[PDB]
């Protein structure tokens, strides 16, 4: 039993053709594509993989002229019907025909597999079974989305998605994969996984257990008429005098500091202990609003580490407090 | 080469180099006592040179003094969660050593990418520059408050040790049973078989007793395994 | 536009003094003034940023406070070298505007 | 970090004028940059700002349609191209850098100035 | 059995005997109690 | 169990996976531990 | 702390770090083993 | 014996000016040169060790350079006191050996 | 840290002279030593090394079997012994110790000179 990017079984692939005045268009890639072509006269010979495949970024080719494989990954200029007719980096060189390849991209590694089968039917895709080894392996790296084929112009070809199942292989005595089962196609197949056997009899069989999805969420929180009396201090009538700060002292409420901090006719609103946003969130036992009245130059001398007259003289400000001098 | 490379870039932007197909002797790296730091968390460092890796990255940035802390396992920083991100897990070397020497002339070349990341997966390079992003109402412009944008630039002064500039360059293995593409600089012994020995083939290690096998290996396939996923059968390196 | 407008427009004190010069904004922009030092015949050097924080090589007798629309930019004990021209300016919003200017003259 | 001005001289009312500055000491490509202007005797008077890579440009009132802000950052220049002068576009312009000093990014700030060029609108000979 | 690797010559190379103590000592504990369940599951099925 | 908090969402929820893997492991060890005595009274009690 | 004894530039310790490679527990080595760091000649301090 | 040349082996520059002293060696020695300061009837100093490390109580306007063979010793402005003799020396293997010493005149 | 030298005078040719240096403010017995000699309005000559514990000597090609350095680490006391003295050898000869200062501490280089003290070989009275 192994868990990797398999083409789910009886799964929808899509059909292009190579006919009658046809095209061989982009498609999307994917954590991993399969790719399975039926020929009679050899007629696909190329892949591309490209993020733009415009020059922009970098773009693998693959590609087979008559004898030689060809592999590059420059930013290459292709045409936007890139057909073959009948900054720089690595290269590498060396229907009776279903000549399947799995195309995969993994951890910064592109890999390539292969088979050949000879086939009798050129309707469709036989019913068969078929592993595929690992053709070649090289890193190239490539935040890839998109994929698109080179047929060769004077032969319809299969696409589909890989996805990242669970699959139990059976291998036979001299290693070859002969039969292999979804664990997830059908209830029934998920029980030859769990029992791990190709057989099932007769029988009933634990396998999985069902579950609710937790649906909606909810946060909640008492509603309380303590609210905070800030208002009343702001919109009192007569502030004291600057020698005579008048200390209320706030408790017991809920403070809505948000609705202080939208509030946008205060001119200055200055914050040093605590940032006006995480004001509402943060919440203590003890507030003190201060009231008085001062010149402008003086809303200035009001801060902490400061030496003034007002500073000073009459009221006080420690360096180390965490409070908010808001002054209109 | 790449320990004493001339330049490095900046951490926004860490080049990634691929080690593969080398004999690779990590001694040298060890002997040089140029290097600050040597943190070694998945191996001892002593045994680097004896073992063999499936796959070896080199990532090369250059940070300030304060920073080379956070680039660790597990651990949290402005540059750490913005800029590089080791998983919890690596199994890998820390390498660092000042840079007032190559560099620290001041220096704006070298930028670190702050708020415009937020939070950051492991191992991968962020270079979008995500005009204005961080927080704010109004949007992609050259806007001013509480947009402020990301790619701030340190500023390397032979004034700035916590905030000297720190090269560091950072090794992670990658551990598997496969062909180990790179692998210390160890001879081969001839082969014995139907005799005790105590083996390691490819760096795989082990005892038992090496006979002959008349299972057929597909061309691919290196090791072959029991029932238990237990190792049975190797594929003899030099000669097939 | 955000208008910034500077008062007094010029005033001579003496080296040693303590002088204070202030820039208030037409709307409130929170903490975004920037306090500049401009000879004549010569570009302009900064002195504060956020209106709050000292920027590296000028002195610490510069200092300035505020946030919203009130700014002090104060200079504690003035030095020959420090009569000149101070302008503030916003970054809260474009288009980017200064202050008319503050002259220190010598008394 | 050296910003060299250039491109002044006496103009004709009515004509055009491409300024320069030329960008050094800092990666340039990753900043906004400011044109400042200064009337003879007079005060600053901020110009023309462009985004870091060029897609957003913004002008003061009194240039709008006249004035054209570009960059290069293969060459680390930048260029403000001036149209349909007139008599009170006589300045000292400046060329400017964002820049911000500390870790309080959320200012962005002023700094680091060119030694500005002078632009005089005239007919005179 | 929440270790860095199963295969305890692994934990042998790759790191130093001090630190891989740890490693070791996570994986005895883990391969120990599966022992004393096998077992505890033979006597009560050979009692049967 | 020799743990923060009995309630497993706590552990998750005010402290990330690098400190909090130690002590859900703890957990896990206890609870577990706590299964395989139900499990083996019941095969005993079974056979009885 | 020791600046009041020491610390006078007072250059009479040692630690000897170079080419101490390795020590077991509770072990002093009081070998001056005049160089090695890595190569084949001696005799001169070298580089 | 690893040879040291450096070239000039004089040179006239005035207060104020960039000069560049340099010296080659005879095979690579990849960054072992100190450099050193010398007036006449006096004692030399280091001031450039590692080939580009500042000696302690070096004034910075001393800066050095180099690998391998290439190596130069620069001064961003002259000083009347840096006209001197100055000295590469290598230290890769022995016998230790000095260039044959660059004098730096008034022009 | 000092280094006193003493020894150095008028001597005639084909004789012998012995100078010292006086160390102190640091351990002796653990540093190499050099002396370096600087004749009359010439360049700088490295003359002579002894290592640590005195079991290593160097000298230079112009003073091969005449010239031998010693040790004294129970004084802490630098010798130069000049012997078959000739007209080339008349120089300003410095004692000076190796030194090395934290980090770079691999590379080995020079430090702290000797006053120098000078020898004259002349056979005039
Ligand atoms: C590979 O490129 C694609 C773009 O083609 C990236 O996808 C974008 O991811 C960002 C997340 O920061 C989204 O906001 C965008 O909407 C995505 N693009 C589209 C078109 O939806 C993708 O992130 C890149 N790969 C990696 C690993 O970053
Ligand atoms: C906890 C808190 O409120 N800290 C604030 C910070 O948010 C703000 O940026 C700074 C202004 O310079 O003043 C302080
Ligand atoms: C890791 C590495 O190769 N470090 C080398 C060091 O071994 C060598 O002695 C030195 C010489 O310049 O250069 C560096
Ligand atoms: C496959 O495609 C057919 C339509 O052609 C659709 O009815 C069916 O649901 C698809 N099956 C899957 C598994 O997507
Ligand atoms: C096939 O394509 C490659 C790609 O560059 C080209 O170089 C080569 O000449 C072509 N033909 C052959 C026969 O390889
Ligand atoms: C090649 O890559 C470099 C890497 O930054 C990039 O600057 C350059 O623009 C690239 N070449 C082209 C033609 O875009
Ligand atoms: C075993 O190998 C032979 C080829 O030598 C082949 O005929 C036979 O099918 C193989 N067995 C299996 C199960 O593949």
């Amino acid at each position: 039993s192994t868990q990797d990017l398999f083409l789910p079984f009886f799964s929808n692939v899509t059909w292009f053709h190579a006919i009658h005045r046809f095209d061989n268009p982009v498609l999307p890639f994917n954590d991993g594509v399969y790719f399975a072509s039926t020929e009679k006269s050899n007629i696909i010979r190329g892949w591309i993989f490209g993020t733009t495949l415009d020059s922009k970024t970098q773009s693998l080719l693959i590609v087979n002229n008559a004898t030689n494989v060809v592999i590059k990954v420059c930013e290459f200029q292709f045409c936007n019907d890139p057909f073959l007719g009948v900054n720089c980096t690595f290269e590498y060189v060396s229907f009776k025909n279903l000549r399947e390849f799995v195309f995969k991209n993994i951890d910064g590694y592109f890999k390539i597999y292969s088979k050949h089968t000879p086939i009798n039917l050129v309707r469709d895709l036989p019913q068969g079974f078929s592993a595929l080894e690992p053709l070649v392996d090289l890193p190239i790296g490539i935040n890839i989305t998109r994929f698109q084929t080179l047929l060769a112009l004077h032969a319809a070809y299969y696409v589909g998605y890989l996805q990242p199942r669970t699959f139990l292989l059976k291998y036979n005595e001299n290693g070859t994969i002969t039969d292999a089962v979804d664990c997830a196609l059908d209830p029934l197949s998920e029980t030859k996984c769990t029992l791990k056997s190709f057989t099932v009899e007769k029988g009933i069989y634990q396998t999985s257990n069902f579950r609710v999805q937790p649906t909606e969420s909810i946060v909640r929180f008492p509603n309380i008429t303590n609210l905070c009396p800030f208002g009343e201090v702001f919109n009192a009538t007569r502030f004291a005098s600057v020698y005579a700060w008048n200390r209320k002292r706030i408790s017991n409420c809920v403070a809505d500091y948000s609705v202080l901090y939208n509030s946008a006719s205060f001119s200055t609103f200055k914050c040093y202990g605590v940032s006006p946003t995480k004001l509402n969130d943060l919440c203590f036992t003890n507030v003190y609003a201060d009231s008085f009245v001062i010149r402008g130059d003086e809303v200035r001398q009001i801060a902490p580490g400061q030496t003034g007259k007002i500073a000073d003289y009459n009221y006080k400000l420690p360096d180390d407090f965490t409070g908010c001098v808001i002054a209109w | 080469e790449v320990f004493n490379a001339t330049r490095f870039a900046s951490v926004y932007a860490w080049n990634r180099k691929r080690i593969s197909n080398c004999v690779a002797d990590y001694s040298v790296l060890y002997n040089s006592a140029s290097f600050s730091t040597f943190k070694c968390y998945g191996v001892s460092p002593t045994k680097l040179n004896d073992l063999c890796f499936t796959n070896v990255y080199a990532d090369s940035f250059v940070i300030r003094g304060d920073e080379v802390r956070q680039i660790a396992p597990g651990q949290t920083g402005k540059i750490a969660d913005y800029n590089y991100k080791l998983p919890d897990d690596f199994t890998g070397c820390v390498i660092a050593w000042n840079s007032n020497n190559l560099d620290s002339k001041g220096n704006y070349n070298y930028l670190y990418r702050l708020f415009r990341k937020s939070n950051l997966k492991p191992f991968e390079r962020d270079i979008s520059t995500e005009i204005y992003q961080a927080g704010s109402t109004p949007c992609n412009g050259v806007e001013g408050f509480n947009c402020y944008f990301p790619l701030q630039s340190y500023g390397f002064q032979p004034t700035n040790v916590g905030y000297q500039p720190y090269r560091v360059v950072v090794l992670s293995f990658e551990l598997l049973h496969a062909p180990a593409t790179v692998c210390g600089p160890k001879k081969s012994t001839n082969l014995v078989k139907n005799k005790c020995v105590n083996f390691n083939f490819n760096g795989l290690t082990g005892t038992g007793v090496l006979t002959e096998s008349n299972k057929k290996f597909l061309p691919f396939q290196q090791f072959g395994r029991d029932i238990a996923d237990t190792t049975d059968a190797v594929r003899d390196p030099q000669t097939l | 536009d955000i208008q910034l407008t500077q008062s007094p427009s010029s005033l001579s004190a003496s080296v040693g003094d303590r002088v204070t010069i202030t820039c208030r904004a037409s709307q409130s922009i929170s903490s975004y003034l920037n306090w500049y030092q401009q000879k004549p015949g010569k570009a302009p050097k900064l002195l504060i940023y956020a209106a709050s924080s000292l920027q590296s090589g000028v002195p610490s007798r510069f200092s300035g406070s505020g946030s919203g629309t009130d700014f002090t930019l104060t200079i504690s004990s003035l030095q020959p070298e420090d009569f000149a021209t101070y302008y503030c300016q916003q970054s809260y919003s474009t288009p980017r505007t200064f202050g008319q200017g503050t002259k220190v003259e010598i008394k | 970090v050296q910003l060299v001005e250039s491109g002044g001289g006496v103009v004709q009312p009515g004509r055009s004028l491409r300024l320069s500055c030329a960008a050094s000491g800092f990666t340039f490509s990753i900043y906004g940059m400011h044109w400042v202007r200064q009337a003879p005797g007079k005060g600053l008077e901020w110009v023309a700002v462009i985004s870091y890579d060029g897609s957003n440009k913004y002008y003061a009132d009194s240039v709008k349609g006249r004035f054209t802000i570009s960059r290069d950052n293969s060459k680390n220049t930048l260029y403000l191209q001036m149209n349909s002068l007139r008599a009170e576009d006589t300045a000292v312009y400046y060329c400017a850098k964002e820049g911000r000093p500390s870790d309080i990014v959320v200012v962005v700030a002023f700094d680091y100035w060119g030694q500005g060029t002078l632009v005089t609108v005239s007919s005179a000979s | 059995f929440g270790a860095i690797s199963s295969v305890l010559n692994d934990i042998l190379s790759r790191l130093d005997p001090p630190e891989a103590e740890v490693q070791i000592d996570r994986l005895i504990t883990g391969r120990l109690q599966s022992l004393q369940t096998y077992v505890t599951q033979q006597l009560i099925r050979a009692a049967e």
